[PDB]
């Protein structure tokens, strides 16, 4: 049992910007190192397959590095679509290990949600349950938080978020948040709101409905 | 060329045993190790073991001797994995392969659970009025409470990519999953397409297409 260890964890790096992303042995694969890009409920891909060895498919702005057990990712013109989880897995001497991966979001400028708000459709209603979903479309960073206000109560425990992986080419992200309530308590309320903050919006956004 | 088709996801009662395939495609079987890996949600994966169809020579990361039995069929170039005894931590997206440095399968969802299966409820998303912020309208389709993972969403019937967005599948407080898929049309073309979501859910045979 022979342990790689990846390192970094996380990188939110620029585009064009150059990443290196270190994988090291707990002693020494001889150059049967080989590294994967997963990007979000996928197949890996290769890489770079013999410690060094470029991949059919991929681009020349990847390179391998290493030997002994200090082995090492190069990307050079990082861009867009190079975001995702890089692993990197050892194939001398069974059990063929993997590394701890890297979680990579590439760079961006701030971008600004923009806010939609969708009432409970009559459909769901008549079933006994009545969400109310609020969507911030394409910002960045990630980090908006939404409040609902119901009537003008602060909505405090009653909501889930979700939020799509990066952009492929835009590099923005995306949000829906649910607010689920019985029947009941929406029909005995008329505004519905959303409130959005996020860096980017230079005042807080908000969207409603009645009924 | 190098496919590897594998089995659809499938939902497994605890202490059961679930049996993955791993059809092969386009090369031939009988020399090459198929390696098996488990990646969980938002983790690492680790290697289970090979089977080299042909010399059958098997080999199993030790924390898997036991949970595990690799076995290969020669003739169908299908490779399978079991899985003893599930639990709720075998709950993960299992995956083939072609070699050392070879092209992966494209995962098969494990949910290990003593639910029932429940395909989805497919409602709409629709604005109360238009220019709701800009000349961008959105549409979805909420595809509530199924069990189990995983969902696909879809828009009319696969002509749709410029503006869709699916979300990561939420675990609500009933133990069933919600996700909402919408699009963003500019206003302009409320009329100019009909807008169709088609929600699949394999593990209970569901398939509904919505319109908006």
């Amino acid at each position: 049992d022979i342990q790689m260890t990846q390192s970094p964890a996380s990188l939110s790096v620029s585009v064009g910007e150059t990443v290196t992303i270190t994988c090291r042995a707990s002693e020494n694969i001889y150059s049967n190192l080989a590294w994967y890009q997963q990007k979000q409920g996928k197949s890996p891909q290769l890489l770079v397959y013999a410690a060094t060895n470029l991949a059919d498919g991929v681009p020349s702005r990847f390179s391998g590095s290493g030997s002994g057990t200090q082995y090492s990712l190069k990307i050079n013109s990082l861009q867009s679509e190079d975001f995702g989880s890089y692993y990197c897995q050892h194939f001398w001497g069974t059990p063929y290990t993997f590394g701890g991966g890297t979680r990579l979001e590439i760079k961006r400028a701030d971008a600004a949600p923009t806010v939609f708000i969708f009432p409970p459709s009559d459909e769901q209603l008549k079933s006994g349950t009545a969400s109310v979903v609020c969507l911030l479309n394409n910002f960045y960073p990630r980090e908006a938080k939404v409040q609902w206000k119901v009537d003008n109560a602060l909505q405090s425990g009653n909501s889930q978020e979700s939020v799509t992986e990066q952009d492929s080419k835009d590099s923005t992200y995306s949000l829906s948040s649910t607010l689920t309530l019985s029947k009941a308590d929406y029909e005995k309320h008329k505004v519905y709101a959303c409130e959005v903050t996020h860096q980017g919006l230079s005042s807080p956004v908000t969207k409603s409905f009645n009924r | 060329q190098v496919q590897l088709q594998q089995s659809d996801a499938e939902l497994v009662k605890p202490g059961a045993s679930v049996k993955i395939s791993c059809k092969a495609s386009g090369y031939t079987f009988t020399d090459h190790a198929i390696h098996w890996a488990k990646q969980k949600p938002e983790q690492g994966l680790e290697w289970i073991g090979y089977i080299s169809p042909g010399n059958d020579d098997i080999k199993y990361n030790e924390k898997f001797k036991g949970k595990a039995t690799l076995t290969a069929d020669k003739s169908s170039s299908t490779a399978y994995m079991q899985l003893n005894s599930l639990t709720s931590e075998d709950s993960a997206v299992y995956f083939c392969k072609r070699s050392y440095y070879g092209h992966w399968g494209q995962g098969t969802t494990l949910t290990v659970s003593s639910a029932s299966t429940k395909g989805p409820s497919v409602f709409p998303l629709a604005p109360c009025s238009r220019s709701t912020s800009e000349s961008t309208a959105a549409l979805g389709c909420l595809v509530k409470d199924y069990f189990p993972e995983p969902v696909t969403v879809s828009w009319n019937s696969g002509a749709l990519t410029s503006g869709v967005h699916t979300f990561p599948a939420v675990l609500q407080s009933s133990g069933l999953y919600s996700l909402s898929s919408v699009v963003t049309v500019p206003s302009s073309s409320l009329g100019t397409k009909t807008y169709t979501c088609n929600v699949d859910h394999k593990p209970s045979n569901t398939k509904v297409d919505k319109r908006v």
